[PDB]
DNA sequence: TAATTCCCCCCCTTCGGTGCTTTGCACCGAAGGGGGGGAA
């Protein structure tokens, strides 16, 4: 029946009751499948009947089960769960099969009515009440009560959770070299004993579940490979994804892009080389959610190299925990990213891609640290130690880059592998001015009430320009008017600006920006073979600042 | 057992944990494990929302790991003197008295916001979770509880030596004696028995000005732009009969003014730039603010202050040179060292501006701490102000 | 017309905090919205 274990003790907040909320109408084919399961539940004491003393109610219904065949019962608890303390939530990530070692003899266990085993707290119980709504003489309905963790509730999982570790804990203290891969109530048992030995020791923990209330039903016992486990299928020395579909539209909505763009990140974590982000392009504007959007010739490119990479079988490998992990980076274009860990050459252990773009503006040495970083945090997640890198930097751009730029930046050990296109930056600011080259003394300025400004540079050969900035900034109007020094000059260049922001802007060395005016300006850097910076305060009446303002 | 509240209106910790490697989660479990066994903390559940990170650390010349909670937040929210020479001694010394709370039991209302949680590799097991039974360390209510005792247990070692002003906080004792180094050994080691650094020559870095002859264009204007700056910090900073020097439309590199009254200004400034900035007073109720900042090769300058160009203390840190490529590893030691002479003079822990990204440090900086007490800090994104501080 | 919960990942959008450009831009980090995946 129920689990002998102690229930954990579980409060409201203060200064609140219980939920209120009648039922609602349920379909005649729902009632039916609802009084049997009550009926069920019922004689094993899992729920109560109750009367009058108990003032509370709770909606139900019920959806399918993966079985298809099982009915599911739910109970809507969402104002319980506002009034309901809070809980912690000890499950803190997702396993991977990649994690896994090669084990001789391997079993996935499912225990049957997982929550309906555990019993509740009994100074909460009444708060759990609901009715079941039979649709015969419209009333009267029977009322109930659950003595045991209820689906929906929003500290069901957590107990459980706690509670399914401390009836494994006796079985784990015994047996060290049985490794237990716990998730809810699915269990993955895995021993280097031989099968026979490995089928008794499990036999052994089944009864000690049993023992604990907690059954296990055979049709949920999986013996012989491929285990479908957590979503993936493992074979004795491989693991690959359970087949992904995706959908086959000659019109898209806002919808059906936001399904397939989710189904192609999770088939990225084994397939190689999948794009995403020309797709998750068209769904930039927040277009309801059945606006149909016709695909892009950028976007349908994309769709065509992610169906072909899908077409052909990938599998995974498992870790080994002697050899070490080396991790490989390929910069796709257009800030992508993707990434290969690996323990021998050809056999991937897992991968994955990174498109983010932090911060307005950025270059692709900043791009590469990011996703060293996410690869070493969520390597250090799953194997608990921090891979060696392949990067597509040479040391000697990595070298001037960390040792000129302002910030601290680090990356683990790596070496450089000679995979094209290179990680390298375009253009440097010279330390020292340029001696030869004009000398440019540039300013704009922009009214804060009309949004009118003007900017304009003014040379030591005798040149200046101004150009007057219609809906403009002040920011804005001092990066167009150093914009309009490496117009109009030659291939070496003298630039005294003013202003802090395009400082710090442009000494970053940038190479894409979310503005266009950035984006001309790096590629006027790019094109002029020698430029210095140098910046001066303002009002101080400098010489050469005076003429441009 | 002593009653402790927190501050009226606030809540409790309710922080993540970040992940951790193969070895520390072996050494936490094992560590957790055996103060379970003589009942330091307790196992508890999900009922308790309350959470505070953990991880685990090296020590120097230990080999063995020691188990760090960050409890930041919760010192925050708890709410409950300096010595006056400690840094007129020369050889003040750290002793780690992080044991002695574990004698002391904590009351029963508060444990329950002294809670952390294990995690496990590959996510193969929910966290384990534990509550403390006895005071904890890294908790600024622990000293505060146990200082009762703990000057009875030093009455003794205090008339003997009368000329040892200590100073205990977070964890850590740091006893300073105006004595020579072999003495200070053998009084140290009478110490540690009896209950079984250099804070004399930490000098500022003043402001200076480039010495050169042939000024050009470019070196004027980042002078002046520099003085421009220094005026707020040291009042009286001119710089009007310099920039009335460079005037039209001269390029970058010509070195006009050469002998001029520039030459006066700019030795009037000089003798003004060498002072200890009259006023700057440390107010023992503002929070210490720490900014830091990148010089190149291996260097990197640091400035305590409550408000800003009122610098308190300023300082440069180099370590080492460019050897050590682990940034990560100089900012770690850079951090330690100050906020260990914070806690040496005015006995607070600042508030540090990094110069590093969020993703980095959160990274990296677990892998090199060294130290039992944790600062906050915050995360800046000054671009060269050019030099300036150096 | 079905309606729930809890975790992990992704992408896109709003909005508040902070600092300098200073009372208004520029930027960034949390929270929410959708979508995948796992379980009850
Ligand atoms: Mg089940
Ligand atoms: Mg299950
Ligand atoms: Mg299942």
């Amino acid at each position: 029946p129920i689990s002998p274990i102690e229930t954990v003790p579980v409060k409201l907040k203060p200064g609140m009751d219980g939920p209120k909320v009648k039922q609602w109408p349920l379909t005649e084919e729902k009632i039916k499948a609802l009084v049997e399961i009550c009926t069920e539940m019922e004689k094993e004491g899992k729920i109560s009947k109750i009367g009058p003393e108990n003032p509370y109610n709770t909606p139900v219904f019920a959806i399918k089960k993966k079985d298809s065949t099982k009915w599911r019962k739910l109970v809507d608890f969402r104002e319980l769960n506002k009034r309901t303390q809070d809980f912690w939530e000890v499950q803190l990530g997702i396993p991977h099969p990649a994690g896994l070692k090669k084990k001789k003899s391997v079993t996935v266990l499912d225990v049957g009515d997982a929550y309906f085993s555990v019993p509740l707290d009994e100074d909460f119980r009444k708060y759990t009440a609901f009715t079941i709504p039979s649709i015969n003489n419209e009333t009267p309905g029977i009322r109930y009560q659950y003595n045991v963790l209820p689906q929906g509730w929003k500290g069901s999982p957590a107990i459980f959770q706690s509670s399914m570790t401390k009836i494994l804990e006796p079985f784990k203290k015994q047996n060290p070299d049985i490794v237990i891969y716990q998730y809810m109530d699915d269990l993955y048992v895995g021993s280097d004993l031989e099968i026979g030995q490995h089928r008794t020791k499990i036999e052994e923990l089944r009864q000690h579940l049993l023992r604990w209330g907690l059954t296990t039903p055979d049709k949920k016992h999986q013996k012989e490979p491929p285990f479908l486990w957590m979503g993936y299928e493992l074979h004795p020395d491989k693991w690959t994804v359970q087949p992904i579909v995706l959908p086959e539209k000659d019109s898209w909505t806002v919808n059906d892009i936001q399904k397939l763009v989710g189904k192609l990140n999770w088939a990225s974590q084994i397939y190689p080389g999948i794009k995403v982000r020309q797709l998750s392009k068209l769904l930039r504007g927040t277009k309801a959610l059945t606006e149909v959007i016709p695909l892009t010739e950028e976007a349908e490119l994309e769709l065509a190299e992610n169906r072909e990479i899908l077409k052909e079988p990938v599998h995974g490998v498992y870790y080994d925990p002697s050899k070490d992990l080396i991790a490989e980076i390929q910069k796709q274009g257009q800030g992508q990213w993707t990434y290969q860990i690996y323990q021998e050459p050809f056999k991937n252990l897992k991968t994955g891609k990174y498109a983010r773009m932090r911060g307005a503006h950025t270059n692709d040495v900043k791009q590469l640290t990011e996703a060293v970083q996410k690869i070493t945090t969520e390597s250090i997640v799953i194997w608990g130690k921090t891979p060696k890198f392949k990067l597509p930097i040479q040391k000697e751009t990595w070298e001037t880059w960390w040792t000129e730029y302002w910030q601290a930046t680090w990356i683990p050990e790596w070496e450089f592998v000679n995979t094209p296109p290179l990680v390298k930056l375009w253009y440097q600011l010279e330390k020292e001015p340029i001696v030869g080259a004009e000398t440019f003394y540039v300013d704009g300025a922009a009214n804060r009430e009309t949004k009118l400004g003007k900017a304009g540079y003014v040379t030591n050969k005798g040149r200046q320009k101004v150009v007057p900035l219609t809906n403009t900034t002040n920011q804005k109007t001092e990066l167009q008017a150093i914009y309009l020094a490496l117009q109009d000059s030659g291939l070496e260049v003298n630039i005294v600006t003013n202003s802090q922001y395009a400082l710090g802007i442009i000494q970053a060395q940038p190479d894409k920006s979310e503005s266009e005016l950035v984006n001309q300006i790096i590629e006027q850097l790019i094109k002029k073979e020698k430029v210095y910076l140098a910046w001066v305060p303002a009002h101080k009446g400098i010489g050469g600042n005076e003429q441009v303002d | 057992t002593v009653p402790v509240k927190l501050k009226p209106g606030m809540d409790g910790p309710k922080v993540k944990q970040w992940p951790l490697t193969e070895e520390k989660i072996k050494a936490l479990v094992e560590i957790c494990t055996e103060m379970e066994k003589e009942g330091k903390i307790s196992k508890i559940g999900p009922e308790n929302p309350y959470n505070t990170p953990v991880f685990a650390i090296k020590k120097k010349d230990s080999t063995k790991w020691r188990k760090l909670v960050d409890f930041r937040e919760l010192n925050k929210r708890t709410q409950d003197p300096h010595p006056a020479g400690l840094k007129k001694k020369k050889s003040v010394t750290v002793l780690d008295v992080g044991d002695a709370y574990f004698s002391v039991p904590l009351d029963e209302d508060f444990r329950k916001y002294t809670a952390f949680t294990i995690p496990s590799i590959n996510n193969e097991t929910p966290g384990i979770r534990y509550q403390y039974n006895v005071l904890p360390q890294g908790w600024k209510g622990s000293p505060a509880i146990f200082q009762s005792s703990m000057t009875k247990i030093l009455e003794p070692f205090k008339k003997q030596n009368p000329d040892i002003v200590i100073y205990q906080y977070m964890d850590d004792l740091y006893v300073g004696s105006d004595l020579e180094i072999g003495q200070h050994r053998t009084k140290i080691e009478e110490l540690r028995q009896h209950l079984l650094l250099h804070p004399d020559k930490w000098t500022v870095q003043p402001i200076v000005l480039p010495e050169k002859d042939s000024w050009t264009v470019n070196d004027i204007q980042k002078l002046v732009g520099k003085l421009n700056w220094a005026s707020q910090i040291y009042p009286g900073i001119k710089v009007r009969q310099l920039c009335k020097l460079l005037r039209g439309t001269k390029a970058l590199t010509e070195v006009i003014p050469l002998t001029e009254e520039a030459e006066l200004e700019l030795a009037e400034n000089r003798e003004i730039l060498k002072e200890p900035v009259h006023g700057v007073y440390y107010d023992p109720s503002k929070d210490l603010i720490a900014e830091i900042q990148k010089q190149g090769q291996g260097q990197w300058t640091y400035q305590i202050y409550q408000e800003p160009f009122k610098n308190l203390k300023t300082g440069k840190y180099a370590r080492m040179r460019g050897a050590h490529t682990n940034d990560v590893k100089q900012l770690t030691e850079a951090v330690q060292k100050i906020t260990t002479e914070s806690i040496v003079i005015w006995g607070k822990t600042p508030k540090f501006k990094l110069p590093i990204q969020k993703e980095t440090w959160e990274t990296w900086w677990t892998e090199y701490w060294q130290a039992t007490w944790i600062p906050e800090w915050e995360f800046v994104n000054t671009p060269p102000l050019v030099k300036l501080w150096y």
